[PDB]
């Protein structure tokens, strides 16, 4: 077997345009582990983004938090893009500031 | 109330380009202090909590050690496991394992853990008494003959009742301030359309600690799983949790339905109602 | 304080 990932992004705080934030990408429930998280912003690659360390849930499965810091504003659109072998081919959830 | 300690470690080989990747954390209830990658520079077991900085030069050194150690015994546990279940050297796998204790309000000692998976199931485990072992096949089985032989459960069964639970109360007491907060989830309700005939309703916990939570939705005074999302618990990141649930509603009937949030930092269950 | 792993053999 082999789990795909459940996928989220959210900020930290709610959304408020022109106030600084946290943008984070959530993955969790999958195996095996190796994973690939970019962070877009209209499309386009982040740069800086962090990740937490390894490590897994009461059943085996992996976790892993990235985030980045940002300032929402009415314009702009962001998205998470997940990569892992149970994906033919990447998934792309766009930030819904409510879910 | 309870408390737990864990350490987790994590190897994934990798034919063709070099040896497992290695990495280890261990956490303090929900709380993250301690890290080592073996693809990092440092080569080093790394704080990952304030309170845990305090430690000296001789615990940096151990831990050090005793990890480096591990992760040689989880590589030769990967040859060895691929000898046991006749897979190919071409491949990947991943052996995983998992180690603590749980201590109880009065910091007594609750329960003990030691177990193992390969390629994500299952494969030799220690039982509650921490006298015997569960193995989930036949190539567990062989190891679980070996273990007995070894008398491995007695060993851990002393580390787990002695030195775990002394290092789990000692971090305890390093880190009052963080570790013993209770943060209870600041709640609210939302409100979308999605026709004319219905509408979602979703109820939000926001910055709680721990992350153990419950959030069930009653129509009417009664539990309901039909048309509800329901979200994994998620990090907030700078230390706090979040979590919300969902449910598809038919519209101008929102008032039947009630949000109950349960929680250790909460005094009396909460209720919400759009 | 990390476990004490040497023999946990396969």
């Amino acid at each position: 077997i082999q789990r795909t990932p459940k996928i989220q992004v959210y900020s930290r705080h709610p959304a408020e345009n022109g106030k600084s934030n946290f943008l984070n990408c959530y993955v969790s429930g999958f195996h095996p582990s190796d994973i690939e998280v970019d962070l877009l912003k209209n499309g386009e690659r982040i740069e800086k983004v962090e990740h937490s360390d390894l490590s897994f849930s009461k059943d085996w499965s992996f976790y892993l938090l990235y985030y980045t810091e940002f300032t929402p504003t009415e314009k702009d659109e962001y998205a998470c893009r997940v990569n892992h072998v149970t994906l033919s081919q990447p998934k792309i959830v766009k930030w819904d500031r409510d879910m | 109330g309870s408390h737990s300690m864990r350490y987790f470690s994590t190897s994934v080989s990798r034919p063709g380009r070099g040896e497992p990747r290695f990495i280890a954390v261990g956490y303090v209830d929900d709380t993250q202090f301690v890290r080592f990658d073996s693809d990092a520079a440092s080569q080093r077991m790394e704080p990952r909590a304030p309170w845990i900085e305090q430690e000296g030069p001789e615990y940096w050194d151990e831990e050090t050690g005793k990890v480096k150690a591990h992760s040689q015994t989880d590589r030769e546990n990967l040859r060895i496991a691929l000898r046991y279940y006749n897979q190919s050297e071409a491949g990947s796998h991943t052996l995983q394992m998992m180690f603590g204790c749980d201590v109880g309000s009065d910091g007594r000692f609750l329960r003990g853990y030691h177990q193992y998976a390969y390629d994500g199931k299952d494969y030799i485990a220690l039982k509650e008494d921490l006298r015997s072992w569960t193995a989930a096949d036949m190539a567990a089985q062989i190891t679980k003959r070996k273990w007995e032989a070894a008398h491995v459960a007695e060993q851990q069964r002393a580390y787990l009742e002695g030195t775990c639970v002394d290092g789990l109360r000692r971090y305890l007491e390093n880190g009052k301030e963080t570790l013993q907060r209770t943060d209870p989830p600041k709640t609210h309700m939302t409100h979308h359309p999605i026709s004319d005939h219905e509408a979602t309703l979703r109820c939000w916990a926001l910055g709680f600690y721990p992350a153990e939570i419950t959030l069930t939705w009653q129509r009417d005074g009664e539990d309901q799983t039909q048309d509800t999302e329901l979200v994994e618990t998620r990090p907030a990141g700078d230390g706090t949790f979040q979590k919300w649930a969902a449910v598809v509603v038919p519209s101008g009937e929102e008032q039947r339905y009630t949000c109950h949030v349960q929680h250790e930092g909460l005094p009396k269950p909460l209720t919400l109602r759009w | 304080r990390f476990p004490l792993t040497f023999g946990w053999c396969f």
